[PDB]
């Protein structure tokens, strides 16, 4: 095909707190509570 | 979804807000609303359709 090589890439690019999950009594597996985080920065290394 | 936020005249529905309710809701109930006004003050109100 002789497709052109990729060039000139253009890239287009809060801080949700995980403290409530680690603070206080954890809910039991039967009484599990989900937590939803949207549009938030996350640190996977920290957890 | 609110039509007024993006296309009020069109009536097209576009999401404007999200509520983080983890539990599913299987029951909905209309709430009656009254207006406290004198007989002359009373005015007709639009009828909502669901």
């Amino acid at each position: 095909s002789f497709e052109a090589k990729p060039s000139g890439s253009v890239v287009e690019q809060v801080e949700c707190d995980f403290s409530p999950l680690l603070s206080g009594t954890p809910p039991q597996v039967y009484n599990f509570k989900r937590l939803v985080f949207t549009n938030c920065n996350y640190n996977l290394t920290k957890l | 979804f609110s039509s007024r936020y993006v296309d009020l005249y069109g009536g097209n529905m576009f999401q404007f807000a999200t509520l983080p309710v983890y539990d599913t809701i299987k029951y909905y109930s209309i709430i009656p609303h009254s207006i406290r006004s004198i007989q002359s003050d009373r005015k007709a109100w639009a009828a909502f359709y669901v």
